[PDB]
RNA sequence: GCCCCUAAGCGUGUGCUAAGUGGAAAAGGAUGUGCAGUCGCGAAGACAACCAGGAGGUUGGCUUAGAAGCAGCCACCCUU
């Protein structure tokens, strides 16, 4: 059930994604086949992946994507960041895709609530500071 | 507690109950947002999955004045809105009675008059 | 135990009571039970 | 700036001395004296619970409308005696005082903003003698360092005065000053 | 040093009255 | 211990034997001393005895001259470089008239004062008092004009005289035996390092450990070496306790290195006796790293007495001696030309600088590599379900970690035998 | 330590503690205070500790103001040494302190850690103390 | 000084003490028990309780053995 937020583009290259596929007694490439025939057919803007496996060994996803404070990861510039919150600035974004900065994932942890963008505005963001201008 | 900004809140969202003619009444069990996201986003239309937790359906009603009713803190009553949409939230939320499958069937607001559940069914039809 | 004249919390988990005239600390990790005398 | 006299009531003394003040302190009074221009020297006894209602809340310069055996006259509170280790309030002088008076008092000063975090700001006389009419005397005047540099004094000509209000000292002390923030090696050599 | 706080704290009682020769 | 007031010192000394340059060099060391203590030096007279006077160290008239030198510079003090009686430091203070304190007192005084722990101060005062002992008649002033005495010896009856015992007796009894608790309560303390070392003793880790003089540098090796920041101060015998830290290489078994006191030439053979802990762990390495400063006039002499005192410690325990790496400090900053020559015969003379310059990057590579045999080494098939081979396979201390396949993984790697241990399934 | 440059009288009486503090009884300089309750001879040593434990709890800001001065000496007589030739050398340099005189001063932004520098300064004082602001 | 030794009160009214405190003691430690005001929530039934609520892009960074919500940490503008 593991997800991340490990590099995407990899085709098993590694420990992150190498034994993902050869984990929980499942075929060995078999996800590997559809991963690099669909996700990074589309160029690999960052895409996680969360073990949601059936009876019948298969789990399927949707066009993942980073939320609105690294949605540059998926769409313009550099691969990288700050360590420290408030920091300074690395890049910026524009507003063209800024009805799909909640086109991935409208949730929460608890029951609490929703509007995950009208959260993600500060949320997720003030950790780093990577920024939207 | 404090009734000011409780009160002033919620007395006028009892208030679109004098506006409106259709709210639906559901039930909160409590999931995942996970599960519940999916919910609201896509066949809540214009309409809400809210607690009012155990909280002022009958006495910040007296606005309306059309209170006729005794069960409005019985148990947990919601209220999703189809004022607007009338039979488009009110069957789409009753279609995650058997999707969701963490909420029954209570009746509401129609109308401004208490009806039952089997002719509530019976309009939700027509 | 460490017993000694001073006893007092150590981290968040821990409280204090007052059993048969001593006065003792007692926590889930037991590297921190103590009391007085 | 325009407040209201603090209602009060305050008996004559019968009695004066040290014992007898000591007694009327045992029982929750305080003592008090009203000279002023009007020449009224009154032995007095406020009440100490009141007393110091009124003056923990509406400031030290709090004017006092007070029954004094069925006459209210206004007073101003001039100054204090307060013991240094029990902290309670051992006299009073009134000052009695008509309205339309111009008069002087000092009164404390606060800060506002935080500092440029890299700086730390330091108070210096944290009291201004202003000349004010009666009914009007302030309380509590701002000063405001707000992303302000190091080496700045901020004097008392700097600071902003109410209606009516003018000054009594001079606009070159010093106020607030923000020096430099030091290092552990400053800590360390400065005091042995 | 139990003997001389035992004979000179015998001077707290009514009948000496705060006082006591050698104490 | 002992605090008043100096600042005035005047420093002497008998050349018996060494060349010139060599003899000064030890009055030198005397500055160095006296300073670190603080105190102001004035002159200094060497005289060339070809061994000491019992009465005067030096001479007679050389005892006069000085005289007069402490009366024109008025220094309320001298120091001796060397070691000196009871009898001999009592004459020449009647002829100069101040203090004759030798060097031995100096640097016993020193790590009075720059000693903090509880235990470093036991061992103190153990070491001044045993000083303190052969020196009691001398100190005669409560002997001194002790004659009161006289006491009738009728005896075979009433004499009520108490003494049973001549007062030297009874007096000496006293520090002797003050000296013997401390003895016991310092042997104890040993339980307290033992206990304090017992998960380093266990998990068997490498252990490197920094020999050296003083002044050599040592704490500033490990202050860059690893990371850390202690005290690092330019005096004489600035740690008085030892420290050790975490840091290693590709083989991350801890190198944990310590850091340990000083070895200056002849020690006090006294305070030195309980500086135990210094030694208790040159005893425990797989290495040593003598350290000794290019800054300084001839290189070559603290080498060997620092050598000397490692003598000594691998003979009583009868051990097979550490491999041990000399490593020239001071250097770069080289406050020395007469660095070729060392590097014309010297081991490993690298310009460490601690300071700026650096110079640590090929010691470091050549540290691990005199450290003792490494004992992990291994090749595997590991099945898809790890989730648990990785035991410490890749999470281990040096565990290498560096080979891999897609079934499961043909890791190539290294590992010790209570971690991955022999449950690794080829 | 803080000792004198130099005094007038070498050998002095003891200074007789009675009486409350009539001077010294508020906040003047800095935030927060530390307010005395009892007499004391606050030496040099308890001064230059309680400044070591203020100052390493606030690690790099704010000021620390000492507002006594140890500049009445003490004398000791020596070693096992009958009584009578002359008073002793002075031995210790000591400040006089009454009930309310205030001690310490200290500015700081951190109220909690303020509070915490200054009850870790109180407990090496050889008295019983408090800790007063500048405000009432 | 007044229960018996031991002359005279197991005196009267209202409270406190659980330590044989009374019938020795310090820095200091401390969910003892009466009193008196103060501060938000404040006999709305708030608080406690049985409890649905469990990996938001949550294997993020600082970085990649993984950094398996979670070695460590410098921030919680955040919401049916
Ligand atoms: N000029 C110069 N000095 C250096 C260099 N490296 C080290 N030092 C000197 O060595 C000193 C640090 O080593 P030090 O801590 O004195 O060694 P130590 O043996 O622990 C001192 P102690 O006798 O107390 O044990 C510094 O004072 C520094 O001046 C260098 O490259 N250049």
């Amino acid at each position: 059930l593991i997800k991340l937020q490990i590099q995407a583009g990899q085709a098993n290259p590694a420990p992150p994604v190498g034994p993902a596929l050869g984990q929980h007694g499942v075929n060995i490439m078999e996800f590997c086949k559809a991963y690099n025939a669909a996700t990074e057919s589309q160029r690999g803007n960052v895409i996680p992946v969360e073990i949601t496996v059936y009876e019948d060994r298969s789990f399927t996803f949707a066009l993942k994507t980073p939320p609105a404070a690294k949605l540059l990861l998926k769409a313009a510039g550099v691969q990288k960041g700050s360590g420290e919150p408030h920091k300074t600035k690395v890049a910026k974004v524009t507003w063209d895709q800024v009805r799909e900065i909640a086109e991935t994932k409208k949730a929460d942890l608890n029951a609490n609530d929703i509007d995950a963008a009208a959260k993600i505005i500060a949320g997720t963001a003030r950790s780093m500071g990577i920024t939207v201008e | 507690m404090a009734k000011a900004d409780k009160a002033t809140a919620v007395a006028d969202i009892a208030e679109q109950f004098k506006a409106s003619t259709a709210t639906v009444v559901t039930e909160y069990r409590g999931l995942t947002v996970a599960n519940l996201a999916e919910l609201r986003r896509a066949l809540g239309d214009s309409a809400t999955y809210t607690v009012a937790k155990n909280t002022l359906v009958k006495r910040a009603a007296s606005e309306a004045g059309i209170e006729g009713l005794d069960e409005l803190f019985a148990g947990p009553t919601a209220i999703a809105f189809v004022k607007g949409e009338a039979v488009d939230a009110a069957k789409a939320i009753k279609k995650f009675a058997k999707d969701n499958k963490a909420l029954v069937i209570k009746g509401g607001y129609m109308d401004g008059k208490a009806l039952s559940v089997a002719d509530v069914e019976k309009i939700a039809d027509l | 135990m460490k017993v000694n004249p001073s006893v007092k919390p150590i981290c968040d988990k821990c409280r204090v009571i007052r059993r048969h005239g001593r006065v003792m600390v007692i926590c889930s990790d037991p590297r921190h039970k103590q009391r007085q005398g | 700036t325009a407040n209201i006299p603090n209602k009060l009531t305050a008996n004559v003394r019968t009695r004066t001395g040290k014992g007898a003040s000591r007694q009327a302190r045992r029982d929750g009074k305080v003592p008090a004296v009203l000279y002023g221009h009007g020449t009224d020297p009154q032995h007095l006894e406020l009440n100490a619970r009141d007393f110091a209602a009124v003056l923990r809340s509406h400031g030290t310069n709090a004017i006092l409308t007070l029954d004094i055996e069925g006459t209210e006259q206004l007073a101003l509170t001039k100054a204090l005696d307060v013991h240094p280790i029990r902290r309670n309030i051992q006299h009073a002088d009134l000052l009695v005082v008509q309205r339309g008076e111009k008069v002087t008092v000092e009164v404390t000063v606060l800060v506002e903003g935080d500092a440029t975090p890299g700086t730390l700001v330091t108070q210096d006389a944290n009291t201004i003698e202003i000349e004010a009419e009666a009914l009007s005397i302030p309380e509590q005047l701002t000063v405001s360092v707000e992303g302000v540099e190091a080496g700045t004094q901020i004097t008392a000509g700097q600071i902003s005065l109410p209606e009516g209000v003018n000054l009594i000292s001079d606009p070159e002390l010093l106020v607030v000053n923000v020096v430099e923030a030091p290092s552990a090696e400053a800590l360390e050599e400065e005091g042995a | 040093a139990k003997r001389g706080r035992k004979k000179r704290d015998r001077k707290h009682s009514k009948a000496n009255h705060g006082k006591r020769p050698n104490a | 211990y002992r605090q008043l007031r100096l600042e005035r010192v005047v420093l002497v000394g008998v050349w018996t034997e060494g060349s010139a340059a060599d003899a000064e060099a030890s009055l030198a060391e005397l500055a160095a001393l006296a300073e670190t203590a603080g105190s102001e030096v004035l002159e200094g007279l060497i005289q060339r005895r070809d061994k000491p006077d019992p009465s005067t160290y030096i001479g007679s008239g050389k005892a006069a001259e000085l005289r007069e030198v402490v009366l024109a510079t008025g220094a309320d003090t001298v120091i001796c470089d060397g070691e000196l009686s009871p009898a001999q430091l009592n004459a020449l203070e009647k002829a100069v008239k101040v203090k004759v304190i030798d060097r031995t007192a100096l640097i016993l005084d020193i790590f009075a004062q720059h000693a903090t722990s509880r235990e470093g101060k036991a061992q103190v005062s153990l070491a001044q008092m045993e000083y303190m002992l052969p020196r009691l008649r001398g100190w005669g002033e409560s002997m001194s004009r002790q004659a009161g005495g006289r006491a009738g010896g009728a005896g075979g009856g009433v004499g009520t005289r108490g003494p049973g015992e001549t007062k030297i007796e009874t007096d000496r009894r006293r520090i002797r035996e003050r000296m013997a608790k401390l003895r016991r309560e310092i042997r104890d303390m040993k339980k307290i390092r033992d206990t304090q070392r017992g998960s380093r003793r266990r998990s068997e880790i490498p252990s490197v450990a920094i020999v050296g003089y003083t002044n050599a540098g040592k704490s500033s090796l490990l202050n860059a070496l690893t990371g850390a920041g202690v005290l690092v101060e330019n005096a004489l015998f600035a740690t008085l306790e030892p420290t050790t830290r975490r840091g290693e290489f590709e083989d991350g078994r801890p190198f944990v290195l310590t850091d340990t006191v000083g070895f200056v030439r002849h020690l006090p053979t006294q305070l030195v006796e309980a500086f135990r802990s210094t030694l208790e762990e040159v005893v425990d390495a797989d290495l040593l790293i003598h350290v000794v400063d290019g800054s300084d006039v001839n290189p070559l002499a603290q080498i060997n007495a620092v050598r000397t005192v490692i003598n000594e410690v691998v003979a009583e325990y009868d051990i097979a001696p550490p491999p041990e790496l000399l490593v020239v400090n001071k250097i770069d900053a080289a406050t020395g030309v007469g660095l070729a020559q060392l590097r014309r015969a010297l081991p490993d003379a690298v310009f460490v600088s601690a300071r700026t310059g650096d110079g640590l990057d090929k010691l470091r590579s050549r540290m691990g590599e005199l450290v003792e045999s490494t004992d992990a080494t291994v090749d595997v098939t590991i099945p898809y379900d790890r989730g648990d081979l990785v035991a410490r396979v890749h999470t281990d201390g040096h565990v290498d970690a560096t080979e891999h396949t897609d079934a499961g993984t043909r890791i190539k790697a290294r590992v010790p035998a209570p971690l991955a241990a022999t449950l690794r399934e080829y | 330590m803080l000792i004198p440059r130099k005094v007038k009288h070498r050998k002095q009486h003891h200074p007789e503690q009675r009486g409350i503090a009539s001077g010294g009884t508020s906040v003047s300089f800095g935030d927060y205070g530390i307010q005395a309750l009892e007499h004391a001879y606050i030496t040099n040593r308890q001064i230059e500790s309680a400044r070591i434990a203020i100052n390493r709890h606030i690690k790099r800001g704010g000021k620390v103001w000492i507002n006594i001065f140890p500049d009445r000496p003490l004398t000791k007589k020596p070693a096992e040494t009958r009584m009578g030739s002359g008073k002793g050398s002075p031995e210790w340099w000591v400040a006089n302190v009454k009930p309310g005189r205030v001690l310490f001063e200290l500015s700081y932004p951190d109220e909690k850690t303020a509070r915490d520098a200054l009850t870790r300064a109180i407990h090496k004082l050889p008295i019983k103390a408090r800790i007063v602001t500048r405000e009432e």
